[PDB]
């Protein structure tokens, strides 16, 4: 399909992946004794592994000539879960902390000791600032509309 | 030897000429200031280059500046 | 300008550069830089006050 | 003289004596005085 | 396989490259 | 301790060993010296121009003698593909018997030519140990005009002055014209003339020249305008190179795609293309205005540039001045340039192979690709060294401004921290993440469960793959479509020679991509931005930041500031230059170690080893470093030793000197001048050795000497101990 | 410090450890004494060390020293 | 890290190892630091090369934290 | 307890606290659904 990758449903090296895995995991099963509890493991190991093995398979995920699962992150919808959901959650988490951090700096900039606020963190502040990150995209475009966002000419720039 | 330069926004603190391990720089009568003083450097030949007088300047970019130059034994720190 | 007051730093060569600062004292004698300006970032040497001109500070609204 | 031989003939002449000529030539440049 | 001939007045010429050498050497000064 | 640094008085009257160390580090720096004028420095430039182009000529008439009497290229016309070429003979008298039988080739020891001057000299026209003797005999004579000419501008009556070195549109119009058409020109009737007919067996040399037509009609279609004549009948399927078997009478033609038989580009179509290059420099120089009042004035096209809505400033009104008055501004753009073209020819002379028999030299390939991409790498840290230096030394402010706005150049120093911290963001982002996933990797390969590996399939690249025709991907896009405007607009020019090559596995002409390709070409990117971040922070933060507003007074190259104010050491622009000669030598060994380890792969045919296993960072050093060093290393062993012997060698000297960096650079001075006074002490009060006495004062090397010292080592240990594995590896593994 | 890293040690030997079944097969028994959740597929970090157990060989020689101890149970 | 190198290959060649039951003894290594570690290229090829080969081929076995390590180490 | 809570409010401790329960939460997420290469919707 695209780029020449195929599905992995349909990929034998995928199967031949999973068989040779699970092989070998079996063997390591074989010189243990009885239901002990590594024969457990081993055998809890067995079970995630096939699992794994078939939630990629029934995922809409590409594999290549090596059996293993390529992601499509050219920006098409179809294959949206690999990157861009992912891209989304993380730009989303990202803008929180970002967005409590600015806040609490502004917030404690503005008080009699802004360094001791710094290094001990005024906690009833802080969980107060960072239960309101939710709102981080709506925040920011109100705060760049209103020019609140960016500072303008009292930065300072060297000598050149 | 190197180069040292005094700027008039010394106010005469003292502190360059009491850091000098070589003995370059000295008070000397000014009116730029409250303290009267300025810095002087008019034994340069026996400078180092150590800019110990730099480190201890209190002004907001110096108010003496050590260019490195020429070496000489003196310069170099040669007790050999 | 006078005592109290909040001043930018026009100096270039200076760590305040651009910066704003409150105005310590400015002395009325003949020295060549009067106005004593305070920070309260300290520069790279751990200073957090300096001497400055007349024509190097400009006073904020 | 065969030109096989040439190889015996520089390789020590270049790499021994040039070596030691030029470092007489350049410690003596090296060291004058005015 | 070059001769004797061949390689003698290469090995000459390179000298003459060499005297033009060192006269531009001088000539860029000490 | 006097007249040695004749140009710097200053060094002259320094008492200690440092005198003779900066004698040798500032004698080029001709700006610098004593009494000191510009018509001087221009003239010593121009001289020295000379003699640099002399040494170049003198250095390629070498390699041709030492291959036309010691090489075996006559033998290795009959036989190329078996034939190993010879670049020289060896006479070491430390030799034992076994390594003179180990490095003996036909009647003398020698060494293999890795140049792939062979098949260049192969491909334009060379078959006989005497044509290379012409070659060298006459390049000879050309490092004698170029000496002759190099003492003659230096003479009183002809030493050019500032007006004629400063004229700049003199001097691009017969540069473009001139040198790149003419001379492309002449290339052109060299390749025709000669190298045509001796691919198909007819001997055109000094002799039969002008009685051999390089075209049968002979220049009658050019003439008449029936240009098609020339293209007409071009060289079959089956011809065999250097001989009439197959051959064609056509001397410029589109074929696109390489030789059936020798797997490199048509020489008809290195011909034509020399042709239209000629034709196109020789008309766009004639751009410049000269004494016969058409052309143009280049200060007015600088002046007249400045948009009208207003983002660029005024423009590039202060350039013209800016420029013509600074050698280091000329040279940072010419640096760049050439690292960029030397960039261009280590990517295009692999996928394109332009000389006969090249292709199938894998370790000459290898050398080649990897000797270029270190050049292009010192080139372009020199252009960006050079442009730190206009910033400290040639840029004026007042030039490059007109009534406080500031035109294109110095509007760069105004949003720099703009610049710096997106450079600094780029690079960050890169390498967080590109690490993030090679170590995700590692980690879940490790733990024996690979399915779990983050592969991004390179789909941007791959879809530039298919717009050039190779039908891999399945996207028929633009040439990978046979119904697509770009297709039937060539279908009867370059497309079947093109298609036929770039859809063939055995090539290296658009090698297929895979994840690991996508991973490696974000490290190189990482790289490149990292290096630049280091290059353009020194060259802006030149003439001053914040840690030093006064930087510029105290020149390009300094130790520091001293210890006041936190510390400032490493603070100059020469120091950035000096870290960012780290990181370009890193960037030039992942590029390199990426071309190399896919050609190994692609070369023994297991290109599923890259494709699995360059996805994690183990698997490289597993199956790249690990597994190909094997044959170097056993060079020689207590057992014995192999013509691979002086790889080992040489491989372990580049360890020692890169680990003698280390000691220049992790200890600094100051550690070093106790233990030379402790030494002093004990030579002047030890009998026997009191009658002999320095005449320089032993003393440590300086902050700045010791920081280039221990780079150089780095830097040379590094090439020596990659060129030795490359080289070695190849040979080794690929028989 | 000292002393509570000597009674992790201890605690692990007693509860995370093959120190029994090393006891009886110390030539064919590779002493272990940490195993290994089992997440991200870390869990292949235990070893078949013997003696019916899945961990982490352990190098520091706490075995031999407890046997040199005449420490004969967990 | 000389000294512990120098251990490591003395002992796992002249001193580690099996005893058949006839009394032949055979070493890790087999008596190759007597004439190899000589030469530094000895040490780079008979001991840092052939005895790293278990730290990289370590990936997919309990071993593998190890050669995790090596890099991260490396880093 | 007035000078316990503000040594627990310092850089240190809080960093430590709030990077424990980060790897706390990441961990317990990929043992509930381990091997998780894409998004689950
Ligand atoms: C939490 C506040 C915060 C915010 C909003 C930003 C924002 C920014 N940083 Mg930044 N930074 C921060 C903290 C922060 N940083 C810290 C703590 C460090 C020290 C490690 C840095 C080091 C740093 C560098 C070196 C660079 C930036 C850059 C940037 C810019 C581009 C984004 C980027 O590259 O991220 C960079 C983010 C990191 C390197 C990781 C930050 C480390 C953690 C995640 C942040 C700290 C969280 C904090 C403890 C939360 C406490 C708040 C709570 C008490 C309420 C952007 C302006 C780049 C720039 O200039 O581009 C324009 C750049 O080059 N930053
Ligand atoms: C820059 C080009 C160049 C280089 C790198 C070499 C390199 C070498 N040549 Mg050589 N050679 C060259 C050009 C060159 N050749 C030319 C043009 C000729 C024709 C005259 C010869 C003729 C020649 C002979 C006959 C022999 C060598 C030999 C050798 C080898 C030992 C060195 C020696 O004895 O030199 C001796 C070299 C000469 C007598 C000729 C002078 C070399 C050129 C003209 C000077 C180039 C100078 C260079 C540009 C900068 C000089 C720097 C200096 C100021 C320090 C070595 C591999 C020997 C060999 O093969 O041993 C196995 C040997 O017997 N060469
Ligand atoms: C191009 C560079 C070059 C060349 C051509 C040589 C050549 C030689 N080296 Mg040498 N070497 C060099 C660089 C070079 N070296 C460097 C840079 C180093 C340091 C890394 C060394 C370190 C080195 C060592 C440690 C040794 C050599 C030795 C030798 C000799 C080989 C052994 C042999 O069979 O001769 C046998 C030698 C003889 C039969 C006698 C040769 C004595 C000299 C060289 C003859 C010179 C004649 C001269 C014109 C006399 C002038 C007139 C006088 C009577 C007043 C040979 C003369 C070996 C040797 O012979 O030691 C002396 C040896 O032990 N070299
Ligand atoms: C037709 C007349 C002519 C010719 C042939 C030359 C030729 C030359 N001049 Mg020159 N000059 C001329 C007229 C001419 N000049 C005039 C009229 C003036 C006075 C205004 C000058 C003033 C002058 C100065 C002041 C200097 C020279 C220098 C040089 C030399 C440059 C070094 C060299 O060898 O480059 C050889 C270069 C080539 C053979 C071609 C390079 C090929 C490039 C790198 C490939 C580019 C291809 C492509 C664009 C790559 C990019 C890919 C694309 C997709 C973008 C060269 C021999 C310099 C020198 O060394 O002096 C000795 C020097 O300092 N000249
Ligand atoms: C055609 C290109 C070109 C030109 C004309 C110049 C010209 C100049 N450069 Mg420049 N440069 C270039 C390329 C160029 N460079 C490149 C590519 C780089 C990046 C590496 C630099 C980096 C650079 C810096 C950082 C500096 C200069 C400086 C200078 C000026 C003085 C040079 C000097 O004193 O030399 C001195 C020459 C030496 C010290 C000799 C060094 C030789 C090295 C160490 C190699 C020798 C070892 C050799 C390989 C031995 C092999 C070992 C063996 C065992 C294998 C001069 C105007 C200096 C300056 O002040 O400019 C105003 C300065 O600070 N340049
Ligand atoms: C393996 C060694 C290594 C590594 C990892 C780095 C990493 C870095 N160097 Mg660096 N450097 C090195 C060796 C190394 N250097 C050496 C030997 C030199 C020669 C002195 C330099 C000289 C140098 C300069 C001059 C500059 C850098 C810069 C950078 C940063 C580039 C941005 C980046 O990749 O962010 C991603 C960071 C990483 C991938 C590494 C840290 C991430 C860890 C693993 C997080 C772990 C959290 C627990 C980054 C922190 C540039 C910089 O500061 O850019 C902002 C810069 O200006 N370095
Ligand atoms: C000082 C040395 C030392 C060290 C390095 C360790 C290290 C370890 N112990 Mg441990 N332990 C120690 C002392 C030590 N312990 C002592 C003195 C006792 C007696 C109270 C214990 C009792 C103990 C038990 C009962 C368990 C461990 C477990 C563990 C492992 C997982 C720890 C974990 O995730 O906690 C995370 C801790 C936090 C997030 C708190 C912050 C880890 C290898 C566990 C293990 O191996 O599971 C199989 C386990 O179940 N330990
Ligand atoms: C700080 C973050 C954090 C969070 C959000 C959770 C969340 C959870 N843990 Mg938990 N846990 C944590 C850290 C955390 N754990 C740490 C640091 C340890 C010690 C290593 C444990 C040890 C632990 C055990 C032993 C159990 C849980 C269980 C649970 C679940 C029910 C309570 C819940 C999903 C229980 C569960 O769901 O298992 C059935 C359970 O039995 N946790
Ligand atoms: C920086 C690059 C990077 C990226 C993009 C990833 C991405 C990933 N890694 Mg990974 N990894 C990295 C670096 C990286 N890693 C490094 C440096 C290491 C070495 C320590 C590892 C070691 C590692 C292991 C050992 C494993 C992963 C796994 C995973 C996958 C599961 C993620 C997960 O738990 O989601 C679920 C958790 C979240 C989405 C957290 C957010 C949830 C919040 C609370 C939502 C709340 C708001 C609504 C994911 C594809 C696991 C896997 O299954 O691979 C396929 C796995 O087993 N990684
Ligand atoms: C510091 C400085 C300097 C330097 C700088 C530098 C060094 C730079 C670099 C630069 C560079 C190095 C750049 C690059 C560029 C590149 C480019 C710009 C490219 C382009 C390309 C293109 C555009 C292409 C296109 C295309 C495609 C893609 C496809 C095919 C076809 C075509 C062609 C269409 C100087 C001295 C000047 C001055 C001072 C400052
Ligand atoms: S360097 Fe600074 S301190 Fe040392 S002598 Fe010269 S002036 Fe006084």
């Amino acid at each position: 399909d695209i780029g020449g990758l195929n599905p992995c449903k349909d990929s034998e090296v995928f199967q031949k992946r999973l068989a040779k895995t699970v092989k070998k995991l079996e063997n390591r099963l074989k010189k243990y004794e009885e239901g002990t509890p590594p024969q457990i493991a081993i055998q809890q190991q067995i079970t995630q592994t096939k699992q794994r093995f078939t939630r990629y398979a029934d995922s809409n995920l590409l594999c290549g000539n090596d059996g293993l699962p390529h992601l499509i992150t050219d920006g098409r919808w179809s294959h949206g879960s690999e990157f861009l959901l992912p891209s989304i959650l993380f730009l989303y988490i990202s803008g929180w902390i970002g967005w409590v951090g600015r806040k609490y700096i502004r917030t404690v900039g503005q008080t009699s000791n802004p360094t001791e606020k710094e290094i001990i963190i005024d906690v009833p502040l802080a969980i107060s600032i960072m239960t309101s990150g939710f709102l981080w995209p709506f925040a920011a475009w109100q705060e760049f509309l209103s020019g609140d966002l960016i500072a303008s000419d009292e930065t300072i720039t060297t000598s050149p | 030897s190197h180069t040292v330069k005094i700027y008039d926004t010394c106010i005469g603190c003292t502190q360059c000429v009491r850091a000098c391990p070589t003995d370059v720089l000295e008070m000397v009568p000014w009116d730029g200031c409250k303290a009267g003083q300025i810095a002087s450097a008019p034994r340069t030949e026996d400078c180092v280059g150590c800019k110990r007088c730099e480190t201890a300047c209190p002004t907001d970019f110096l108010s003496v500046r050590v260019y490195l130059g020429g070496e000489t034994t003196r310069s170099l720190g040669l007790a050999y | 300008i006078q005592k109290g007051s909040t001043v930018r730093i026009l100096r270039k060569e200076s760590y305040w550069y651009n910066e704003s600062g409150t105005v310590v004292v400015v002395d009325q004698s003949k020295v060549r830089y009067p106005v004593l300006v305070r920070f309260t970032k300290v520069n790279y040497a751990g200073t957090n006050t300096n001497n400055f001109g007349l024509n190097e500070v400009e006073e904020v609204v | 003289m065969s030109l096989d031989l040439l190889p015996s003939f520089f390789v020590p002449l270049v790499g021994l004596v040039l070596p030691l000529f030029s470092i007489i030539g350049l410690f003596l440049y090296i060291e004058k005085e005015n | 396989m070059i001769y004797d001939s061949q390689v003698y007045i290469a090995l000459v010429i390179a000298v003459v490259a060499s005297v033009l050498a060192i006269r531009l050497g001088a000539t860029l000064y000490n | 301790v006097y007249k040695f640094p004749k140009f710097s008085k200053a060094l002259a009257e320094d008492p200690s060993t440092r005198r003779i160390w900066y004698g040798i580090a500032t004698a080029h720096d001709f700006e610098s010296h004593d009494a000191m004028t510009e018509s001087k420095l221009y003239q010593k430039i121009f001289a020295s121009h000379f003699g640099h182009i002399a040494i170049i000529f003198l250095w390629t008439a070498g390699n041709l003698f030492h291959v036309a009497w010691q090489g075996n290229f006559e033998a290795w016309i009959l036989n190329p593909l078996k034939v190993r070429p010879i670049a020289h003979a060896i006479w070491d008298p430390h030799f034992g018997q076994a390594a003179y039988k180990a490095f003996l080739k036909t009647s003398s020891p020698a060494n293999l030519a890795l140049s792939g001057v062979y098949e260049w000299w192969y491909t334009i026209g060379m078959r006989t140990n005497n044509d290379l003797y012409q070659g060298s005999f006459f390049l000879i004579l050309l490092s004698s005009l170029l000496l002759f000419a190099g003492w003659l501008h230096l003479q009183p009556s002809f030493r050019p002055s500032l007006d004629w070195f400063k004229a700049n549109e003199y001097r691009l119009n017969h540069h473009l014209s001139g040198l790149f058409g003419v001379s492309s020109l002449a290339w052109t009737g060299h390749l025709v003339h000669v190298a045509i007919p001796e691919s198909r067996g007819i001997h055109v040399g000094w002799d039969n020249f002008l009685t051999v037509l390089p075209h049968p009609e002979g220049l009658t279609p050019f003439f008449s305008g029936n240009w098609k004549a020339y293209a007409q009948n071009p060289d079959t399927a089956s011809h065999i190179f250097g001989s009439g078997e197959g051959s064609g009478t056509a001397i410029l033609t589109f074929l696109g795609g390489f030789h059936p038989q020798t797997k490199s580009l048509w020489l008809t179509d290195m011909a034509h293309h020399h042709l239209a290059i000629a034709v196109l420099f020789i008309v766009a120089g004639h751009m410049y205005r000269t004494n016969w009042l058409i052309g143009h004035q280049m200060k007015l096209i600088l002046e007249a540039h400045r948009p009208p809505g207003g983002r660029l400033g005024i423009g590039h009104i202060g350039l013209y001045e800016t420029i013509t008055n600074s050698l280091h501004f000329q040279l940072g753009l010419a640096l760049a340039a050439l690292g960029v073209a030397t960039s261009l020819t280590a990517q295009h002379m692999y996928a394109l192979p332009p000389y006969a028999f090249l292709a199938s030299n894998f370790p000459t390939q290898a050398a080649l690709y990897t000797h270029h991409q270190y050049i292009a790498g010192f080139l372009m840290v020199g252009a960006f060294a050079h442009g730190a230096i206009f910033f400290v030394r040639d840029y004026d402010p007042a030039v490059n401004t007109r009534n406080g706005e500031k035109n294109v150049l110095a509007r760069m120093l105004e949003h720099k921290e703009a610049i710096i911290s997106h450079l600094s963001w780029v690079s960050l982002f890169l390498g967080f993440h590109t690490l993030g996933i090679y170590v995700h990797n590692d980690v879940v390969v490790a733990f024996g469960q690979p399915e779990k590996q983050i592969l991004v399939e390179p789909l941007f690249a791959e879809w530039i793959q298919a717009a050039s025709g190779k039908t891999l991907y399945n996207f028929d896009l633009l040439l990978a479509s046979s119904n697509s405007p770009a297709s039937v607009a060539s279908s009867q020019l370059w497309l079947p020679g093109w298609l036929s090559a770039i859809n063939d596995g055995k090539n290296s002409l658009f090698l297929p991509i895979g994840p690991g390709d996508f991973l490696v070409h974000h490290a190189i990117a990482l790289g490149l931005h990292t290096t630049t971040l280091i290059l353009v922070k020194g060259a802006l933060d030149a003439r001053g930041s914040k840690l030093m507003p006064d930087k510029k007074d105290f020149g390009y190259s300094f130790p520091c500031d001293g210890p006041g104010r936190g510390g400032t050491c490493d603070i100059s622009a020469w120091d950035a230059f000096y870290l960012a000669m780290f990181w370009m030598l890193n960037t030039i060994g992942w590029v390199t170690f990426y071309w190399h380890w896919k050609h190994l792969t692609l070369w023994q045919g297991n290109q599923v080893q890259f494709n699995e296993s360059s996805n994690y960072i183990m698997g490289w050093l597993r199956d790249y470093l690990w597994l190909n060093s094997s044959p170097l290393i056993n060079g020689y062993n207590p057992f014995g030793m192999n013509s691979l012997s002086v790889w080992a060698w040489m491989f372990l000297f580049g360890h020692l000197v890169w680990a003698t960096g280390f000691m220049f650079l992790i200890s600094w001075r100051g550690y070093w001048q106790e233990l030379i006074e402790t030494i002093v002490w004990a030579h002047e009060r030890t009998p026997l050795a009191n009658l002999v006495r320095w005449k320089d004062k032993p003393v440590a090397l300086s902050i700045v000497q010791a920081r280039l010292v221990g780079l150089a080592h780095f830097t040379i240990g590094y090439v020596l101990t990659y060129a030795a594995f490359v080289i070695a590896s190849t040979i080794g593994k690929l028989g | 410090v000292i002393f509570l890293w000597l009674s992790g040690m201890h605690f692990h030997g007693a509860y995370f450890s093959n120190y029994s079944a090393w006891l009886t097969n110390p030539t064919s028994t590779k002493p272990s004494a940490q195993i290994v959740w089992p997440i991200v597929g870390q869990e292949v970090l235990n070893a078949d060390v013997g003696g019916n157990f899945q961990g982490i060989q352990i190098t520091s020689g706490f075995f031999q020293l407890w046997r040199a101890e005449g420490i004969t149970s967990e | 890290s000389i000294v512990i190198f120098h251990f490591s290959w003395k002992m796992q060649s002249d001193v580690w190892g099996t005893v058949s039951p006839t009394g032949a003894v055979s070493h890790i290594t087999g008596g190759n630091f007597a004439q190899s570690s000589i030469t530094i290229n000895g040490w780079l090829r008979d001991f840092l090369w052939s005895q790293a080969a278990q730290v990289v081929q370590s990936y997919g076995s309990s071993l593998s934290a190890y050669g995790l390590i090596f890099l991260g180490a490396h880093f | 307890m007035k000078d316990f809570l503000k040594y627990l409010s310092t850089a240190p401790v809080l960093l430590t606290a709030w990077l424990t329960f980060t790897a706390g939460f990441v961990i317990e997420i990929n043992r509930f659904y381990p091997d998780a290469l894409t998004f689950p919707f």
